[PDB]
Parts: structure tokens; C-alpha cells; sequence
């Protein structure tokens, strides 16, 4: 309404203002922010991690990256092959592959992460396996 | 002298719905308490490993309910699937078993039960680890070992077995001979596929049905929503909006104002995670009744009375549903009941003749053994009875008739 | 204090019944109708449950039943003789009035205020120190009903899980013949007959 | 090859006891506070929903 | 598995052959009769 300055969601928080000068209604987003999760081998094997951001698309990410405005101040070099996209956040430390296996470092969403000698050994993320299929040779 | 012995059976299908698991949740502790406020932080890290130690119990409690998944469906070694002839002696799986035609690859009940039940100032929501579609595979997997296995699938290898005679077994498991199965086969089966009917009708009819997982989701909402909503409260303070005191008060006193914020939004957080623990504690104990159900009533045939269902057990079902199971228990329900006059024993030649398997009964004019959970009268003989002692010291001995087969062969 | 839902008569109710039922029909009641049976019988069968065989009661059935009055009037004996047998339910009773008893105490406590009583503070303070004292024993009385919440909250669940296990017991020894080794007392599993306690 | 066998009996009827239920209680958490107090109720108000 | 032949003692007869769905023609070995006839 011409009277009503800014909106609030259900919870009290600021979610819309008008701007003072034009008078045009404008949607605030909270910035982009997460958790952080750190996938290590373990120190007595490899010293190569793969970093997860919970709760991001890897776009958002890599244009953080592009201008200097995420905040933690550690990068991990990407490389293309190892940006891959779960549906717990953004993983960019670790390449993706076809092969299932039996779930090792669990990242979420059916995604696992294991230490693996590769096709020389490298972090690889991976579709968990639930196991073996079996038809049963069922008949009256 | 009266006994009751029923002459018909129902079969009942019935419905257990279990919670499993809850919302992950994680705290960023910093930013709800101090949010894009460095003096805030600065007097926040006074209170040392408050924030580690909330940080660590919402860890915990993730962890655990993936750990209540994987305990309640991960309980087989290997994913069996069905055949691609859906006869199964004339039983209709078509409602549990998974539909094809349907993306999710979910049951009709399944997507039933999916389609009924219904990012904040430093608060995040985990994923689980078994996404829906793998809930569906383990269960669709746990209907392919026992529809075309039984109970075999359960302790060691999967042995196929045709569907009528897994269900003489379970109908042998509960006092019931297999003849009567197989004499009321068409009967029985179509009881099973009435029943399953009747529950995809009762659960898309009652809204209640659900309540106990759309509680679950509906007190992690409330809380969460609870837990933002007290970031407004002042806690005492001139406004609870950390700018606001530090643009309006001297330093000194902007952090009286702010200690006093502090303790209000950490107290919140510790109720919270307070609450979340006392939470997860009673998932975590409806997930191992579920994992116990899903051991003994599905994997087996359970002997323990109401535990699998009202009724004696027959097998039961698995169905998964968002945060949780559903059970679909098949039992068997005496039915139409005749009142026969009995006897402890009896009386021939001297000899007190026992029943070996049964209870004898009389129509009122002769005497025949029963089975005690299915009126069937045979003659009684010396092949059925055992004897032990002489008519005199059994209570209620009735004098009567044991014939004996190779004392007729002795007159041919 | 809230009263329970259901009376001591209402529960004296379920149990009768409950009994009725196992004494007439055994554990065909349990399972769907109530089909009557000569007592005698029904425990021939639980004795061919447990293992023994039917002739067993039958010679013996004079004995087994003066056995098994003798064991109930020991009981009762025991239950009159003993205090302590009940002290499960009694413990729950004091548990729970010492929670009343601390809540309320909590209310004397200053918290490091002038004076415990509000009206105290209101009438030797200008408002503007009032609300800093007042504020603090808010702080102090605020905490002590979350602790007796919380509190209360680990005993509930303490509780919910008796109150499975008492269910899960009358369902499986009550209304039918457990084969749980030392689920339904010591011994091999014949029957089992509820009764009504206080909060139990 | 030697075994042991009951050649007697006993009947033993043995007790178990259990809680079921507690005592329900309620709490007017405005007067336990600040009973019979605005000033307090008022400044009760500022916590939110505990 | 541990075959045994089929008997009248190992099996018990209720109704006849018209009802069961699955039931096999296959003969069912008599002790008493073997040795009466002969
Ligand atoms: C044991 O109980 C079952 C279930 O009650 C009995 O089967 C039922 O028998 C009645 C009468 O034959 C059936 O009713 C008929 O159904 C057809 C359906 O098209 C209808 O057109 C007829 O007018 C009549 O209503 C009933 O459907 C049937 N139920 C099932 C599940 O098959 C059975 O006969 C009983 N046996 C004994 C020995 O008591
Ligand atoms: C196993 O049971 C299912 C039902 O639980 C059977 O499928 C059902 O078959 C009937 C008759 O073929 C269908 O009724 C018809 O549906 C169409 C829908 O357009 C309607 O136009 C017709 O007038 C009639 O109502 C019913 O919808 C169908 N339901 C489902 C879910 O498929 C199935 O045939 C059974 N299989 C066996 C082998 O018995
Ligand atoms: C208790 O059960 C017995 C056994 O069913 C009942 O006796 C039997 O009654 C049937 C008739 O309902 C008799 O069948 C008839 O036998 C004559 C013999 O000539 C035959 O011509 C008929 O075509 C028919 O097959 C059967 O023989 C008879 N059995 C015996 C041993 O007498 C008895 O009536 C029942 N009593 C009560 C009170 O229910
Ligand atoms: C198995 O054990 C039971 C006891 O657990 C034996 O029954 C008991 O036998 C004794 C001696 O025969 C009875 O004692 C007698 O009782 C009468 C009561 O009037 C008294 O006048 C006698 O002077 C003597 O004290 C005892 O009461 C009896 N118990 C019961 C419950 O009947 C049974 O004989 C044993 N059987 C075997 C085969 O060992
Ligand atoms: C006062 O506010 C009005 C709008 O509420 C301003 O009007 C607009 O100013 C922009 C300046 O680039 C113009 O492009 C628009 O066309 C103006 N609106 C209209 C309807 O013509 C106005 O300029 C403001 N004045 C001051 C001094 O700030
Ligand atoms: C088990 O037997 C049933 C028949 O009772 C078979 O199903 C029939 O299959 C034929 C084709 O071969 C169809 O024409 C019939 O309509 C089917 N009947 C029913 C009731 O579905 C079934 O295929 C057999 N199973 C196997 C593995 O051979
Ligand atoms: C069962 O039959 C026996 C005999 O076959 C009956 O025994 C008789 O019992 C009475 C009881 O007073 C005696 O007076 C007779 O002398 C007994 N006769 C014989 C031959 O022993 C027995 O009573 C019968 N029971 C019933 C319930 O009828
Ligand atoms: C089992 O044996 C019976 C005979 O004892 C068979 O029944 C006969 O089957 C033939 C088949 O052409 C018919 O012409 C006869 O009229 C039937 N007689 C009777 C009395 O039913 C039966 O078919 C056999 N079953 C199998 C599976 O071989
Ligand atoms: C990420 O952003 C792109 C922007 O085009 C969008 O198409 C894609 O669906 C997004 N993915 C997720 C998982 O949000």
C-alpha cells in the first residue's frame, strides 16, 4: 500500500523495502552462505582434501571465486573435472565418477567421496551402491 | 465341557506407521547470535565452547539419523527384484510392488503416502544420505526377497519358493494345516487383494493417518521457526538490533546491551539444541521398533502377540514414507465361530486316549477330532491320539470310540 | 497437577476385562473373538507351549492347581509383608513431588538480587533499577522452569519407555504364551494375569 | 553320556512391576515469574516464546 | 535336502484330487498294504 514502507516474513524478518527516492519495491535475499566440510583420507595416506559448501550452487561459488567476496580465504584450484554438483552443496575438490561403490566418506543425498587409485591415487566422489542384484528365478 | 472353534477366517491387513528419522539440521552459532557484527563476536568468544558444544550435539544427531535409515532399510545384502510374470498364486502385489510407468519408481501406496505428508538467519537443513529414491530400492528390494523368497531371504541365501506355499508355511507357523489354504486358495486370495484395497482407500481417505510423521515434520518446523523468531525479542535490551545499539549508545554500554542479546539468543540456541537431543532420543527409539518390525515381521514370521498386527501373523510389508515406515501386516483372523461340547480325553477300552494335535469336540450325537484354530472334524484313531494312563484319574474322561486301522486290516 | 484421563475404576475396568477374557478364552481373545474354553484345557495347551505334554496336567491337575493357589496367596503375602516391592512407582511419586518441591523453592532464591520479592524491589526502587532487579530474578525464575521442564521432559521419556515395555509384556504374556526366555518371569512361560497399581 | 532330567514340578508365580504413567502437571509460567506483578509481566513480555 | 520316499505315514489325506490347484499324480507308498498283499 503507498503507506507500508518494508515487508516482513512470517518470522519478523526483513524480506522487501521501498526504496525512499522512487518508491519501487525491492526483494531482499539473504547472501549466499553455508557450512563447510572438509573430506580428508586421513593424513596417514594423502594429504589432498575435497571441500564441500553446503547449501550452494557451484555458480554462485565460482563467481565468488571470480571476485574476491567469499570469505574464507583458503582456494582450492579447480580444475574443472573436480567441480561437481550434489544436492547437499557444491563439491570442488574431487572428480565424479560412473562406477558405484559401497559407500566410504558420506556426503549426502546418496553422494559418497573415497580415496581411490585412479585409471596415482585421487579423492573420487561417487553414487553410493545399496548391493548386489539379484533376480530371483521365482516360477509356480 | 464348551469349547469355541472357528468354521471361516478373515484375512486382515492392517497398517503400522513408524518415524525413523527427522531434520538435519546445523547452526551457524556466530552468525544468529552476532550476525554481520564484529563487536558482537568479540564479546561473544567469551563464553569459550558454547558454540562447539551445540555445534557438536546437532553433529551428533545428524549423523544419527542417517544412521536410523540405514538400521530401519539397509537390512539387505543384496537388491532383489521381481519377476516379470506378476503371478503370484493369485495374489495381487500391484499396490506395493513399485509402478514402472512412475519416475520415482514408488509403489501406488508409496506415492500415496508421499503425496499426503507436507534459508534463516545462520540455520542450514542437511540432506539425508539415502535419498527417497534409494528408500524405494531397499524396499522394493525387501517385497522382491520375501514375495519370491519368504522367510528364506532373511537368513542366508534367497530360495525361491512358489507364493501358495510360502503361504502354507505361514498358515502351518500358526496352527492352521496347509490343506486349508489350499482348499480356500481363490478365498484367500482375494481376501488379500479386498484388504489392500481397503487400506489404499482408508489412508487416501483419513487425513489422520499420517499424524505421527507430519508431527515430526511440523515440530521441527516450529522450532526452527520458534528459534528465528526470538532474534526479534530484546531480552531486556533497547532494541534487538545489534545496529541500532551501536549506533545509539557509547561503547561501554552498547556492550552491556550486547552481552545482554548474547545470553538471550544463546539461551535459544541451547534450548533448542536441548530439545532437538530429547527429539532425537525418541526417533531414535521409534527407528529401532522399526528395525525390529522390519527384522521380525517382514523377514520372518513373528510369534509375539500384537507385535506384528492384530491377530495371528501371516507376513506383513514394507512401505517407506517421508521420515519414516509403513507396515502393512497380514494376518489371520479366526471367523464364525460354532460352540462344540469337549473332552480332556478319551475312554475306549480302559485306556485315556490324548489328542496328539487338536481337541476333540462333539456335535452332540459324535465324537470327532479338530483342529483348535479351524473347525474340521477327522475320526479319532489310534494314528491321531496317544495314551497315557487308565479312565480314572483324568477329570472328565468321556467314554467313546477309538477305532484303530490295523485292527480292521486284521479282519480283512 | 492435571488429573489422569482415566480412573483408578476405569483402569480396575480394563484389567477385569483383560482377565475375564484370559481366564475364559485364553489367547483366542487376544487374537480376535473370545472363544470360550474349559480352563483345564487351556493350560493343557500351555503346557504342550512350554514343552510338556497334555497327559502331564491332566494326572496332575490336582496338584498343579493347589500349587498355583498356594503361589497366590505367597504373593500377596509377599506384596503385604515387603515395602520396598513397590518402590519402582513409589520412586516415580517422589521424584516428581521433589521437582515440585524445588521449583517452588526457587522462588525465595535472590539470584544476587536485593530482595526476592518483587514487591519488595518496586517499593524501595525508582523504575528505572526496579526493571535491572526485576530483570534479573526474571532471568533466574526463567531458567529454574526450563530446568524443571527439561527435567521433566527426560523423565517423560524414561517413562514412555516403561509404558512401551509394560505394553509390549501384557501383549505378549497376557495375551498369549511368550516364548522370551526371562521376558515373563523365571521359569518356562505358562500365563500371566495384570493388575492395577498407582501410576503403574 | 550323561543327562539330567525333572521328574517333579513346580508352579511359581512370580511379579513384575512397571510405571506407566506420571503425575501431569501445568504451569502458569506469567505467575510463577512475575505473580501479580505488570512491571514484571511487561518485562517478561521481552523474552519471546520460552 | 534329505529325500525321503512318500508315504502314507510322512503325508496326511484331506479332500480329494479336484480342489488342489498344483496337485501331481505320483504314487504314494502304503508300509501296512505292501505287506498285506503280500
Ligand atoms: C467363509 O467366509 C467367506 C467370506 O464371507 C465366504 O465367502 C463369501 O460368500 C458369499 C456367499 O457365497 C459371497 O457373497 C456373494 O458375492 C458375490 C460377488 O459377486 C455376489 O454377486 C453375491 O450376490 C453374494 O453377495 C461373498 O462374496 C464371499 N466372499 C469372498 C471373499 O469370496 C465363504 O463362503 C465362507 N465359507 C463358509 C464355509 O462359511
Ligand atoms: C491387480 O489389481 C489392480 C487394482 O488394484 C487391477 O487394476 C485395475 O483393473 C480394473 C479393471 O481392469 C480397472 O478398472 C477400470 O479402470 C479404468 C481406468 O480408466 C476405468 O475406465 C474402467 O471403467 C474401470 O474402472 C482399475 O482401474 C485398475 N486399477 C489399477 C490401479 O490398475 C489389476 O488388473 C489387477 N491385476 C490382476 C492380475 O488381477
Ligand atoms: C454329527 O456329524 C455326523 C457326521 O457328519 C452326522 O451324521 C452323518 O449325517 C449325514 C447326513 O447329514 C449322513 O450321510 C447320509 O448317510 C446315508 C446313509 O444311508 C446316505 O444314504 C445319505 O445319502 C447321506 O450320505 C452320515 O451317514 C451320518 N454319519 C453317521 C456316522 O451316522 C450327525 O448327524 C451329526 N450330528 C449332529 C447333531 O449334528
Ligand atoms: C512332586 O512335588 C509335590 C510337592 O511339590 C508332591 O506333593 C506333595 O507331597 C507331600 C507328600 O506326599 C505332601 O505332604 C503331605 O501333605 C499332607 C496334607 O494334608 C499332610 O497331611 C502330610 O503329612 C504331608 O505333609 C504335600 O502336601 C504335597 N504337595 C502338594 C502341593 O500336593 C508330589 O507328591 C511330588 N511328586 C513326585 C512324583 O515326586
Ligand atoms: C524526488 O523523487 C522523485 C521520485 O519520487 C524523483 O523523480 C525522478 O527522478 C529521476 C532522476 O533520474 C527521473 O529519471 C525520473 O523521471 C523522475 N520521476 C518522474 C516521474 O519524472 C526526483 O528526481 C527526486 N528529486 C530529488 C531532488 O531527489
Ligand atoms: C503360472 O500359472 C498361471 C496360470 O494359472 C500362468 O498365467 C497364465 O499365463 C497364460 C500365458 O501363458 C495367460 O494366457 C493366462 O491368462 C495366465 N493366467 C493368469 C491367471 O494370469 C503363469 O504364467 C504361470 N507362471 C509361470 C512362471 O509359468
Ligand atoms: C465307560 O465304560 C466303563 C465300562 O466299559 C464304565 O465302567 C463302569 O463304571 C460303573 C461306575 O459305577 C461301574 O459300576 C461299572 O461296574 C463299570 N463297568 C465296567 C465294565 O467296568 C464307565 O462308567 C463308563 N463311563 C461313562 C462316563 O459312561
Ligand atoms: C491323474 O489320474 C487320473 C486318473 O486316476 C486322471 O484323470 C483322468 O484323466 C484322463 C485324461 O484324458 C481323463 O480322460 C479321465 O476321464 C480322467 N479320469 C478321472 C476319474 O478324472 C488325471 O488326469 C491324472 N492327472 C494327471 C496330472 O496326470
Ligand atoms: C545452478 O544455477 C544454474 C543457473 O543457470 C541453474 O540452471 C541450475 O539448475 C542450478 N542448479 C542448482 C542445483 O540449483
Amino acid at each position: 500500500l503507498p503507506f507500508q514502507q518494508f515487508g516482513r516474513d512470517i518470522v519478523d524478518t526483513t524480506d522487501a523495502v521501498r526504496d525512499p527516492q522512487t518508491l519501487e519495491i525491492l526483494d531482499i535475499t539473504p547472501c549466499s552462505f553455508g557450512g563447510v566440510s572438509v573430506i580428508t583420507p586421513g593424513t596417514n595416506t594423502s594429504n589432498q582434501v575435497a571441500v564441500l559448501y553446503q547449501g550452494v550452487n557451484c555458480t554462485e561459488v565460482s563467481v565468488a571465486i571470480h571476485a574476491d567476496q567469499l570469505t574464507p580465504t583458503w582456494r582450492v584450484y579447480s580444475t574443472g573435472s573436480n567441480v561437481f554438483q550434489t544436492r547437499a552443496g557444491c563439491l570442488i575438490g574431487a572428480e565424479y565418477v560412473n562406477n558405484s561403490y559401497e559407500c566410504d566418506i558420506p556426503i549426502g543425498a546418496g553422494i559418497c567421496a573415497s580415496y581411490q587409485t585412479q585409471t596415482s591415487q585421487s579423492i573420487i566422489a561417487y553414487t553410493m551402491s545399496l548391493g548386489a542384484e539379484n533376480s530371483v528365478a521365482y516360477s509356480n | 465341557n464348551s469349547i469355541a472353534i472357528p468354521t471361516n477366517f478373515t484375512i486382515s491387513v492392517t497398517t503400522e506407521i513408524l518415524p525413523v528419522s527427522m531434520t538435519k539440521t546445523s547452526v551457524d552459532c556466530t552468525m544468529y547470535i552476532c550476525g554481520d557484527s564484529t563487536e558482537c563476536s568479540n564479546l561473544l568468544l567469551q563464553y569459550g565452547s558454547f558454540c562447539t558444544q551445540l555445534k557438536r550435539a546437532l553433529t551428533g544427531i545428524a549423523v544419527e539419523q542417517d544412521k536410523n535409515t540405514q538400521e530401519v532399510f539397509a537390512q539387505v545384502k543384496q537388491i532383489y527384484k521381481t519377476p516379470p510374470i506378476k503371478y503370484f498364486g493369485g495374489f495381487n502385489f500391484s499396490q506395493i510392488l513399485p509402478d514402472p510407468s512412475k519416475p520415482s519408481k514408488r509403489s501406488p501406496i508409496e506415492d500415496l503416502l508421499f503425496n499426503k505428508v507436507t534459508k534463516f538467519n545462520g540455520l542450514t537443513v542437511l540432506p539425508p544420505l539415502l535419498t527417497d529414491e534409494m528408500i524405494a530400492q531397499y524396499t522394493s528390494a525387501l517385497l522382491a526377497g520375501t514375495i519370491t523368497s519368504g522367510w528364506t531371504f532373511g537368513a542366508g541365501p534367497a530360495l525361491q519358493i512358489p507364493f501358495p506355499m510360502q503361504m502354507a508355511y505361514r498358515f502351518n507357523g500358526i496352527g492352521v494345516t496347509q490343506n486349508v489354504l489350499y482348499e480356500n486358495q481363490k478365498l484367500i486370495a482375494n481376501q488379500f487383494n479386498s484388504a489392500i484395497g481397503k487400506i489404499q482407500d482408508s489412508l487416501f481417505s483419513t487425513p489422520s493417518a499420517l499424524g505421527k510423521l507430519q508431527d515430526v515434520v511440523n515440530h521441527n518446523a516450529q522450532a526452527l521457526n520458534t528459534l528465528v523468531k526470538q532474534l526479534s525479542s530484546k531480552f531486556g535490551a533497547i532494541s534487538s538490533v545489534l545496529n541500532d545499539i551501536l549506533s545509539r549508545l557509547d561503547p561501554p554500554e552498547a556492550e552491556v546491551q550486547i552481552d545482554r542479546l548474547i545470553t538471550g539468543r544463546l539461551q535459544s540456541l541451547q534450548t533448542y539444541v536441548t530439545q532437538q537431543l530429547i527429539r532425537a532420543a525418541e526417533i531414535r527409539a521409534s527407528a529401532n521398533l522399526a528395525a525390529t518390525k522390519m527384522s521380525e515381521c517382514v523377514l520372518g514370521q513373528s510369534k509375539r502377540v500384537d507385535f506384528c498386527g492384530k491377530g495371528y501373523h501371516l507376513m506383513s510389508f514394507p512401505q517407506s514414507a517421508p521420515h519414516g515406515v509403513v507396515f502393512l501386516h497380514v494376518t489371520y483372523v479366526p471367523a464364525q465361530e460354532k460352540n462344540f461340547t469337549t473332552a480332556p480325553a478319551i475312554c475306549h477300552d480302559g485306556k485315556a486316549h490324548f489328542p496328539r494335535e487338536g481337541v476333540f469336540v462333539s456335535n452332540g450325537t459324535h465324537w470327532f477330532l479338530t483342529q483348535r484354530n479351524f473347525y474340521e472334524p477327522q475320526i479319532i484313531t489310534t494314528d491321531n491320539t496317544f495314551v497315557s494312563g487308565n479312565c480314572d484319574v483324568v477329570i472328565g474322561i468321556v467314554n467313546n470310540t477309538v477305532y484303530d486301522p490295523l485292527q480292521l486290516e486284521l479282519d480283512s
